[PDB]
């Protein structure tokens, strides 16, 4: 079975399987399956094959009912675990989510205000006060921020004739403001009214090509958290209104753009996005590492022409949903909500950090024990249901580096902390015993049972010079 | 694998000007010395009142390695009228494209903008200038009275070009017709002959193009990189484009027929916004006289070993069939982020072994983005999937990435020695890298062990000084070469026997050497090219039955031949490789005799 | 809109000889003038475009020259095939607007016409009415007038005149003149006359007819 | 080699309408604009608009404002024009013209005639032309009260070219008339026979009058 060719060392003998074992002294083939070593004689204090083990480090239990305090709540239970993995074996841990009846909720209003959205701002006038007052049904702590994008301001993608730089609309006519790539407008607050005064306030812009830059806007709203106002411990919804699809990537080529996009926040003293006329748009690859990085669950509010299109883009980027959007906003309010009730009905896995090169499988327990699933996603359950995923982790070779990962619920807080560290030696491996007298007065040094021979001395002792 | 990266050519540009995001071969129709062109689409130039024009530089090779602008235009932008510009020069990035087939070169400007003569306009129709010899001559085939976005006002054409076979041009505008994009061919005859520079907008007899359609094709930048090959076996090459932004951004390449300009082809990526389009290649890589198609799509993401998305890259191959299909398959890059697939440089026959090869470059892999280039060498079955050579930039910069690879241009051997060589531009430090390919040997070794099975009790020979009585079988190692190109006269090899290599640290080795008494020998050995299967011969025994109680592993006589390769250097200072694809070990084994 | 005026419609010249076409606009056309030639069969040909651009397939003879508000086209060694009508059109502004012509006519020796009078057919007087032709034939310069006397009074008023182009070979033009009646007005007067009046001869060319007399 | 092929004459009644193409070669059709050229009778050229081929935008002189409409088919690269409410006044040829660009139009086609008249299709009436009852002598041919243009008219078949004098036709009551001098040597008629022969392929007609007396 586990004894194969070479397999003359503990530590080779591990590496081959992880079911494998090993002998000592009473006695070339000393790997093989426990059985056959205790079939053929080998003691049961010999072997001490390792086994892979967790060890938990912090197993609060999940929190039960509002909880009037935020430092009591706890989501994801348990919340630190060391795994000691033997290559070639695998270990499946339990993970436990539960949702809080109350926590707290962040909204981005990220708007498209290309010139076919004026009519959309019309609409929107009290969406800040209508939106929270729903959202104050649902959380205690709602805030909401405003943001708008048009389009990288640069040729070919606008004119680039005076007139048309200072009023990109002085053709039709009709006032607009000069074309921009990101406005940041409003950090989250609690005061809906402010958001309708700067909704109110707000001008439109115009370009000439059908795609806008909103990607540029998206990037730089999940990562600048400082300046958008992303609080830890509560969701972060990025609503992002448009009636258009997307630039992405190496389309700024077109305007001599050719530097690639850095995913870091680069918002000037105006609040602008000033990158825009120098970095090509994000990636989906780009989009998708910094949303996941910074928590940020995106919710594309887009018309009917686009709805395909995004669903797409969709179904790459993990906790990201699509609204069927009306051509003036006039949804806007029920596509919100909808997509937060959706959330708050479910619970979906994530597993983030140093995780290249291992294997996981997920299988979900939703119900607690009726439905067993092989995914890494539970819905339809209500908020205070409970559940319940096995993570099974391999990692398939030796490593000397540990690796620290996180298990937590995607647009939760709540993270599982987890370090791999696999174990590839054997106990016997750090009483080398050199120059024993075993090995042919000391032509070796006696490790596990086993001769392991100086240089200039070959055989099973080491009783032959060369 | 026998690019020369010890000692490569390295020029540079005006910091800042971009030089290097565009490269190709000069050859003149004289046999003439041979040049570099580079593009350096952001340098300042001396035409009145421009800033950041462009230029294209022409590259001596090995003459201190010294590049001087090509004078395409000295003037600055044309008056319409007093104060009212007819066109718009200053960063037009002149140098975007560099293409140059024997004496014409051309070079073009995808953000030039012209006026109009109805109204004051600043419309990014591109320009282009043909230098054939003496003369030059402007081409802006969408300088057109097709005004504004809807028609070719922003084409930019010269995005990207190329030359057929037959002397026409390629050109890709991915602006046409709200950015539905365009491609447009001219013959150089007409682009000539038919200049006047008193005409803003010329009427070229016999000019392909692409024609406007149905608005659900808008956005999609057809004539965002072109290559050219037949593609229906008339002898006339056909023109591929990439789109990237059709199908809804899954990415498309279209052929036409290069004579009617008829749709023959299509081809359609599999991911969204993998940028399925930025780049092909057309070239015959496994050797049946028939173009093979390559697209890369630089963002597509693969899934990893643990289930995550991870943008690497892929290439896709399509090898051409006499019955009009296509026969595909996919490259994956390697590192994450990197792009691969961004640039895809046709190299001719690299290695010089009958199939063609191509160089895949991955710009912002590395180490700190320093960018990498893949080798990839052919075989009759299609592209090699392993790549035989990975070329590593050398430079960072502090403001844009280095980009080493973003563009390159192989298939040239400008030093003459017989195989062609590499140029990769790495525009992010305003540099430009030759490789030269050094020569390849091919070497056959032959190992022959008699006699193959060894009785221990049977002893015919004596050991050295006085001893007596060992078992023994002889072994005997061959060696031949022979190279292409020029090459040294004789060869230094090394080689190496090693008996009974099976057996690792701390086991016996049974068979030893009559003379060393040890299991290794080494020999130093020198051999001619198109030469005689130089031999050599020595004895081997076995130990003493009591020494080891294994007699029935085999036992493996393993060699290994090397070459030093200072010393096989050349007047240009290129030492030869060893074929890599032939193994450079081989292995007989003898067996103990069983009673 | 810009008028054009070209103010001489038609000039003479023989081969060889420089003719300079001039043009006028009511207003500053900024250099945006043109110049076309058109030919006898309606064949028409951009020569000049910006006051001096000579077009791709148009010989060197032809040039152009001008500023502001007058301009003119220049012919050096005039050749057969330029006798034709050139017309300046200004490009500076919509409306485009023409000037009106300037013909161009070979320089011959003044020519006598040949006269030729004819009366009604037979087949014609069968439907009543009855046509009276006069033809004047190859003479030059142009400018000729016909008088319709029929018994010493000018009828002045059933006449159709049809003139030729001028002759290819030879610089002579040539002149039809057709007086119709009724056969009843016809057959009530006696004396029919054609009369033409020339540079070449003070006294007219008289060709006349008696229908009674034979 | 760039030629523009307009189609042949038209004739329509008054308030009618007509369409005449212009069909181009040797260009690329889409990338020009397209001019419009009205030429009256012995009168100058006049200016009709401009059409824009790849996008259908047009603008017209203020005179041919509501008279014409201008369109264009870039698969068969034929731009047309339809003159609508057909008055006398729109008798003329209309030429097509390609734009060079610099206020100039480059390449002409043929001209398209275009006749408005209420007349009906009428063959010719061919009326020998003897002198009354002297080194050369001048014959001649009356072609009278023919509708439409065009008539062919020959002399002895075609083989007295030389001497002979066709004039352009006129109209006469809304209907052409035409005639022809031939001269020869006085000692060469009547000893031989002099012919006219007159074809009108409107109406199939094709008369040969000889001339005796
Ligand atoms: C745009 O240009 C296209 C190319 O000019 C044109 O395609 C051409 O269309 C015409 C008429 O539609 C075809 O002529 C017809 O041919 C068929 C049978 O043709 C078969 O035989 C010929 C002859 O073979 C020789 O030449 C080829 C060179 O191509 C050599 O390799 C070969 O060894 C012989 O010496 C062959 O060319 C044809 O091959 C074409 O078609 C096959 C099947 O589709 C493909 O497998 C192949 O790759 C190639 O495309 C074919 O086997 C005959 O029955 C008819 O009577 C008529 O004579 C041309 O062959 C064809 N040429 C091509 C396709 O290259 C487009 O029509 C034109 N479009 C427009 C809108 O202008
Ligand atoms: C590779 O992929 C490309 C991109 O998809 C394909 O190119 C398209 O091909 C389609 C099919 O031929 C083209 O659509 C066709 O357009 C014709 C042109 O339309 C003219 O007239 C309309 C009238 O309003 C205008 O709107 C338009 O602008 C043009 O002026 C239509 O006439 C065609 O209609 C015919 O086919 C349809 C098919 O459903 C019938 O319903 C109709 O009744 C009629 O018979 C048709 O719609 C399209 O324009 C092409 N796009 C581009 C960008 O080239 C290639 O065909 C494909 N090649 C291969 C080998 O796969
Ligand atoms: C080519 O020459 C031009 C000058 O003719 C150089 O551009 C000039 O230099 C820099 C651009 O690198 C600009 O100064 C910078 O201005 C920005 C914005 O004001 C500011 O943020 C920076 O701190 C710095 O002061 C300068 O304005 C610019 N002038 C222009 C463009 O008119 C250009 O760098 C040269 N390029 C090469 C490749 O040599
Ligand atoms: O979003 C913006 O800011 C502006 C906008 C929106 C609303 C109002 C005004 C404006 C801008 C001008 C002020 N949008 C952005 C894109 C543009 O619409 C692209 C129409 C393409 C359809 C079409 C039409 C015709 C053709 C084709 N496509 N394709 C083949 C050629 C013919 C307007
Ligand atoms: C030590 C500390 O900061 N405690 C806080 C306190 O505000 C809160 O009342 C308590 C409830 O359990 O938990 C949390
Ligand atoms: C939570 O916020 C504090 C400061 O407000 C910050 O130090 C900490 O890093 C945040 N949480 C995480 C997980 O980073
Ligand atoms: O092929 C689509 C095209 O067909 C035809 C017309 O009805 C157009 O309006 C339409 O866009
Ligand atoms: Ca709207
Ligand atoms: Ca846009
Ligand atoms: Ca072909
Ligand atoms: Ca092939
Ligand atoms: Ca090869
Ligand atoms: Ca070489
Ligand atoms: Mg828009």
């Amino acid at each position: 079975g586990c004894a194969l060719g070479g397999a003359e060392t503990c530590e080779d003998c591990l590496l081959i399987g992880p079911q494998c074992a090993w002998c000592a002294q009473e006695n070339g083939e000393r790997c093989d399956t426990p059985a056959n070593l205790l079939a053929k004689g080998c003691q049961l204090n010999f072997i001490e094959n390792p086994v892979s083990q967790v060890e938990i480090l912090k197993n609060k239990p999940l929190s039960v009912g509002r909880q009037k305090n935020s430092s009591d709540i706890v989501q994801i239970a348990p919340q630190s675990l060391i795994l000691k993995l033997r290559p070639g074996g695998a270990q499946t841990l339990q993970v436990h989510v539960r949702q809080t009846e109350d926590y707290p909720v962040d909204l981005y209003y990220l708007m498209d205000l290309s010139a076919s959205m004026d009519d959309d701002l019309n609409t929107i006038k009290e969406l800040g006060s209508r939106l929270s007052k729903e959202m104050s049904k649902l959380t205690s702590n709602f805030r909401l921020g405003f943001g708008s994008f048009v389009e990288k301001p640069v040729s070919p993608f606008v004119k680039t004739t005076p007139e048309e730089i200072a009023n990109p609309c002085s053709s039709i006519p009709y006032f607009c403001l000069p074309t921009f790539g990101f406005k940041h407008i409003l950090p989250l607050t609690n005061d809906a009214e402010r958001f309708n005064e700067i909704v109110k306030n707000q001008k439109i812009s115009a370009n000439i090509d059908t795609p806008e830059g909103g990607f540029d806007a998206i990037m730089q709203a999940a990562v600048c958290k400082e300046k958008i106002g992303w609080r830890n411990d509560s969701l972060h919804l990025l609503v992002f209104v448009s009636d258009a699809d997307s630039h992405f990537g190496m389309d700024s080529k077109l305007a001599g753009i050719v530097c690639p996009n850095d995913g870091l926040c680069h918002l000037d003293s105006k609040n602008e996005y000033s990158m825009s006329t120098v970095l090509e748009y994000p990636t989906i690859g780009q989009l998708i590492d910094k949303l996941v990085q910074n928590n940020v669950l995106l919710i594309f509010a887009v018309t009917q022409e686009q709805v395909h299109l995004y669903e797409n883009y969709a179904k790459l980027i993990p906790g990201a949903t699509v609204g069927l959007l009306q051509k003036d906003s006039g949804n806007i309010l029920q596509l919100i909500i909808s997509a937060y009730e959706e959330l708050r009905s479910e619970v979906e896995l994530e597993v983030l950090g140093d995780t290249e090169g291992l294997n996981l499988s997920f299988t979900a327990i939703c119900n607690n024990g009726t439905l067993f699933q092989h995914q890494k996603k539970c819905s339809h359950m209500k908020v205070g249901d409970t559940a319940s995923f096995s993570v099974t982790v391999n990692i398939p070779h030796c490593e000397r580096r540990s690796r620290h990962i996180i298990i937590k619920p995607v647009g939760l807080g709540d993270a599982l902390e987890l370090l791999v560290s696999p174990e590839c030696n054997c106990d016997c491996q750090k009483e080398v015993e050199v120059n024993s007298s075993k090995c042919h007065h000391g032509n070796g040094s006696f490790q596990c049972g086993v001769c392991a021979c100086h240089p200039g001395h070959m055989g099973p002792r080491c009783e032959s010079g060369h | 694998f026998n690019l020369d990266v010890d000692s490569p050519a390295e020029y540079s540009g005006p910091e800042g000007s971009y030089f290097g995001f565009a490269v190709d071969f000069f050859v003149p129709s004289a046999s003439s010395r041979m040049f570099l062109l580079v593009g350096a689409p952001k340098a300042n130039t001396t035409q009145p009142g421009i800033v950041e024009g462009g230029q294209v530089l022409k590259c001596d090779w090995s003459s201190t390695r010294r590049c001087q602008p090509i004078e395409f235009d000295a003037t600055g932008n044309r008056d319409y009228a007093k104060d009212d510009p007819l066109e718009f020069k200053s960063h037009q990035w002149f140098g975007a494209s560099v293409r140059s087939k024997q004496d014409k070169i051309l070079a073009c400007a995808p953000l030039y903008h012209w006026r109009t003569e109805m109204k004051q306009e600043r419309e990014p129709v591109g320009t282009c200038f043909l230098q054939d010899g003496t003369k030059t001559v402007e081409y802006a085939p969408c300088r057109s009275q097709d005004i504004d976005a809807d028609g070719q006002g922003f084409c930019q054409g010269g995005f990207s070009i190329d030359f057929t076979k037959a002397d026409r041009v390629l050109l890709g505008g991915p602006g046409s017709f709200y950015w539905q994009g365009q491609l447009i061919s001219d013959q150089v005859a007409e682009i000539v002959s038919k200049y006047d520079p008193n005409v803003y907008s010329i009427k070229y007899n016999n000019q392909l193009a692409t024609r406007t359609a149905q608005a659900i094709f808008d956005d999609s930048y057809l004539g965002y990189s072109v290559a050219v090959g037949d593609f229906n076996g008339d002898g006339i090459d056909d023109f591929v484009s990439g789109v990237p932004r059709a199908a809804r951004t899954l990415g498309m390449v279209y052929i036409y027929d290069g004579k009617n300009m008829s749709s023959l082809y299509n081809f359609t990526g599999e991911q969204m916004a993998a940028y399925f389009g930025f780049s092909v290649a057309a070239t015959d890589i496994n050797g049946d006289d028939y173009a093979d198609v390559f697209i890369g799509a630089p963002l597509f993401m693969d899934r990893g070993s643990d289930g995550k998305l991870q943008e690497v890259g892929q290439v896709s191959v399509s090898l051409q069939r006499a019955s009009g299909d296509f026969q595909t398959t996919k490259l994956n890059g390697f590192e994450v982020f990197a792009r691969f697939g961004s640039a895809i440089a046709p190299l001719g026959d690299l290695d010089q072994d009958g199939f063609n090869d191509i160089a895949i470059a991955a710009p912002y892999g590395g180490e700190d983005k320093k960018g990498i280039v893949y080798i990839f060498n052919g075989r009759s079955t299609g592209l090699n999937a392993v790549p035989s050579q990975i070329l590593e930039g050398q430079w960072a910069a502090r403001s844009c990435p280095p980009s080493f690879g973003y563009s390159m241009k192989g298939a040239t051997d400008i030093d003459k020695n017989g195989y062609p060589d590499l140029i990769v531009g790495a525009f992010g430090v305003d540099r430009a890298i030759l490789y030269r390919a050094r020569p390849v040997i091919t070497v056959n070794a032959g190992l022959e062990v008699y006699p193959s099975i060894l009785n221990q009790d049977n002893k015919t020979c004596s050991l050295p000084g006085t001893a007596l009585k060992v078992s023994c079988f002889n072994v005997r190692f061959c060696l031949k070469a022979d190279g292409k190109g020029v090459l040294p006269r004789k060869l230094n090899f090394q080689v190496e026997l090693l008996l009974d290599k099976l057996k690792q640290k701390g086991a016996i080795r049974r068979a030893l050497f009559l003379y060393s008494r040890s299991p290794s020998h080494s020999k130093n050995m020198t051999i001619s090219r198109g030469g005689l299967m130089q031999c050599e011969e020595l004895i081997a025994y076995l130990r003493d039955e009591s020494e080891f109680r294994d007699k029935l592993t085999p036992i493996t006589i393993f060699m290994e031949y090397r070459l030093d390769y200072r010393t096989a250097a050349d007047t240009t200072g290129l030492q030869p490789i060893l074929n890599q694809f032939t193994p450079a070990n081989i292995s007989r084994q003898a067996h103990i005799l069983l009673d | 809109d810009i008028q054009m005026t070209q103010t001489t419609s038609s000039l003479s010249a023989s081969l060889g000889d420089r003719v300079i076409i001039s043009c006028r606009a009511s207003q500053d056309i900024s250099n945006y003038l043109s110049w076309y030639q058109q030919k006898p069969d309606g064949t028409v040909k951009l020569l000049i475009f910006y006051t001096s651009k000579l077009h791709s397939g148009v010989p060197s003879r032809f040039s152009g020259s001008g500023s502001g508000t007058d301009y003119s086209l220049t012919i050096s060694n005039l050749d057969q095939e330029d006798i034709a009508t050139y017309f300046c059109q200004q490009g500076n502004t919509f409306p485009y607007t023409f000037g009106g012509g300037t013909k161009v006519e070979m320089r011959r020796a003044d020519a006598a016409p040949t006269v030729s009078i004819f009366p009604p057919s037979s087949e014609q007087l069968t439907s009543g009415g009855a046509s009276v032709v006069c033809f004047l034939n190859n003479f030059y310069p142009k400018d000729i007038n016909v008088k319709w006397k029929i018994d010493g009074s000018e009828r002045q008023n059933g006449v159709l005149n049809s003139w030729t182009d001028q002759d290819s070979k030879d610089s002579t033009y040539s002149f039809s003149s057709t007086l119709t009646l009724t056969k009843d007005e016809y057959e009530r007067h006696n004396s029919y006359t054609c009369e033409a009046t020339h540079k070449t001869s003070t006294s007219p060319i008289v060709k006349s007819f008696n229908r009674n007399e034979c | 080699q760039v030629q523009l092929q307009q189609s042949g004459a038209e004739l329509a009644e008054p308030g009618a309408s007509v369409k005449m193409s212009c069909k181009a070669s040797g260009y690329t059709f889409s990338s020009f604009w397209m001019h419009w050229v009205k030429q009256r009778p012995g009168q100058g050229l006049e200016w009709i608009g401009y059409i824009n081929p790849n996008s259908g935008y047009t603008e017209c002189n203020e005179i041919f404002r509501d008279k014409a409409t201008m369109t264009a088919d870039t698969s068969s690269s034929t731009a047309y024009m339809q003159l609508s409410g057909l008055t006398s006044e729109d008798s003329a040829v209309y030429y097509c013209a390609s734009f060079l660009g610099r206020g100039a139009m480059d390449y002409w086609g043929q001209g398209t005639s275009v006749t408005v008249s209420s007349a009906k299709t009428t063959a010719p009436s061919v009326y020998p032309l003897a002198p009354v009852c002297g080194s050369s002598v001048t014959l001649g041919c009356l072609v009278k009260g023919y509708f439409p243009e065009p008539v062919t008219l020959t002399w002895n078949s075609g083989s007295l070219s030389a001497g002979v004098h066709t004039f352009p036709a006129v109209l006469q009551s809304s209907l052409y008339t035409l005639s022809s001098s031939v001269t020869v040597v006085a000692s060469t008629w009547p000893s031989q026979s002099i012919t006219c022969n007159v074809a009108h392929p409107a109406s199939s007609t094709k008369v040969d009058k000889k001339i005796e007396p």
